This record gives structure tokens, C-alpha cells and sequence, in this order.
């Protein structure tokens, strides 16, 4: 993985953690 | 269940933060040898 | 509930460790640019 | 942010962190 | 209550990359000013 | 604290953390 993919897979995650955030 | 799944995206966060830590130690202990090395 | 509270300071907690990767990876990789140009 | 804030702001959360696990 | 579990181990987990990024910061700044001593 | 230490401790948080994300 490079730090590209890297910097990408954070913030699609953390999306996705704030919505569950959210949601709950 | 929402709760769950934040868990688990979490869990995903922290095992890339994991990978990002080796990727750095490993890097900065090369640098280190280098200096020494020199 | 306060399990909810929990998860999101701990995604605080997450951000901050992200934040402190990527300073050390510029910082890592600024170094051994450096070291290089020499 | 510097690494000073940085380290407050982990213990800060760390503490909060703390209390909601024995809450919880 | 498992799930309490859980976030227990990824807050310990969290405080493992706290040590690794506070050991990586400290390293890389002595190389920096090694650098800049040289 | 070592790196060899870190790394273990680090496998072994996330096998539990991942057993539990089972058991719930």
C-alpha cells in the first residue's frame, strides 16, 4: 500500500465512522 | 448494531495507523544506521 | 450512551494519532530527501 | 497544532475515555 | 457488555500508538538536529 | 518498552478485539 492509498482508506473510514456515529 | 459497526470501522482506522507506525519506525531506523554508518 | 460517548472521544483520540503519522511521515521522508541531495 | 497541544489533547482524551468505560 | 470489551482493547490498542508515535517523534527530531549540527 | 514487545502486545489487543467483534 502506498501512503496515497493510505491517506484515502482514513478518510473513507472515518467517513463512514461518523455516520455510524451519527445514525447510533 | 450502528455501535457495532463504528467499533469495527474503528478497529480498521487503528490497524492502518498500526501499518503507518512500522512503515515509520522502520524508516527512521534506517536513516539512523545510515548516519551511524557513515 | 455514555458507551457512545466513549467511541467518540476515542475517535478524537484516532484524528490526533493520524495527524502526528502524517507530520512524521513528511518529516521522515524531508530527511531522507536531504540525505539523498548530499 | 504542536507536539506540546498534541500531548494535552491525548491526555485530556485519555482521561474522558477513562471515565466513560467505568460510567459505562 | 462484550462490546464494552471491545472498546476497553481498542483503547488499549490506542495507547500503544500513542507510545510508537511519541518514540518516532523524539527520533526523528534527534536526527533533524543531528543534521543540523553536522 | 521494545519494538519486538510492541509488536506482540499489538497482535495479541487486536485478536481479542476481533473475538469480541464476533461474540457481540
Amino acid at each position: 500500500m502506498t501512503w496515497e492509498e493510505w491517506d484515502k482508506k482514513i478518510e473513507e473510514y472515518t467517513k463512514k465512522i461518523e455516520e455510524l456515529i451519527k445514525k447510533s | 448494531n450502528n455501535l457495532l459497526r463504528a467499533i469495527e470501522a474503528q478497529q480498521h482506522l487503528l490497524q492502518l495507523t498500526v501499518w503507518g507506525i512500522k512503515q515509520l519506525q522502520a524508516r527512521i531506523l534506517a536513516v539512523e544506521r545510515y548516519l551511524k554508518d557513515q
